[PDB]
């Protein structure tokens, strides 16, 4: 995206650092959610809770991409 | 994660 | 010298966005099947099901937001 | 050079947003019905949580449209 | 904010329409949450669920303001 | 003739933002008190409590986002 | 004339974001501990939901910083 | 809520 960032380069180093840390966490989390998906439960409540977690994983993924684009455009 | 701006 | 987003970088974020859209589709189909097998015995269960379906819509809108912000 | 997107792609993103709005409306009607069929503070709380998430989805669809049609 | 909107004026009429509709829904919802807050329950789970709803009401509020600002700046 | 956001309009959205920040503070204090009275008998309850506390942080960040977007 | 904000106000918003990040870290440590103390698919699911929300809060704090320091 | 852009 365009240029013109107006904040500390030091923060831009460290925010990329934490975003990367958050991507690592996310991958490990999607691994845990995957495992939980196939490893065990026949209940409508249980199925719904798992779908809620699985959805939130995607929300977190898209927000990480949003934070990356905003970070390198800002 | 810590900065000022204006 | 440097540049905001290398064309390959925006391409590689577009890759992950594609993966996430495909997964989202698979999740909404999975939720659909749960929708037809669902039970009508407890409003709590109905509420949880509505919560999940709502979150799929939230994820959908946030993926489109991520595309618009990225292709800008 | 800020934005560089194909007109057809942006048109298809507008479609996907529209379809998601229809889904949302059907979801809000489903919830109006299911809520209207029903003394538990937890069950009431879950119902309020769902209603909130529907509102959140509404605002994010409006945000997604605004961000899309300014790109 | 700056000018330069690039979308249909017709949509800008209708998105303000739905945003207003969503503000009405929100107010009625915060009324329902308020009532639920004082009208009845001594359980850590119950207290937590209510706090979750009460928080989501604020998230919805802030996202409505975000959608308004983005709508009238875009 | 017209204008993006009338100064009074951005002021009136700032008003609602102020109301929402005050309420958020009251909610985080309420959650605090629940934090000290909390029970340690079920991890489900602990998870719900963490979910609420997380959502207060999400609301906090979204209110600051709303300020930054509005004062732009 | 796009942005019109007091330097001191933007500095105090950066502080509030910092304090919220500290709260987040303490929350993630709290969850690491409580998660590590624990066979139920629901309880596991709630734990995953909390972990997700922590991640969401992380990304929104980074977004809030980026939007704040470009205003 | 329905539009095209380019």
């Amino acid at each position: 995206v365009p240029r013109g960032s107006h904040m500390t380069e030091d923060e831009i180093r460290k925010l990329r650092k934490l975003l990367e840390e958050a991507e690592k966490k996310l991958y490990k989390l999607e691994d845990k959610t995957r495992r939980s998906e196939e490893i065990s439960k026949d209940d409508p409540k249980a199925q719904s809770l798992q779908l809620i977690a699985e959805s939130l994983m995607l929300i977190a993924e898209s927000l990480l991409i949003i934070a990356i684009s905003l970070l390198l455009s800002s | 994660a810590a900065l000022a701006a204006a």
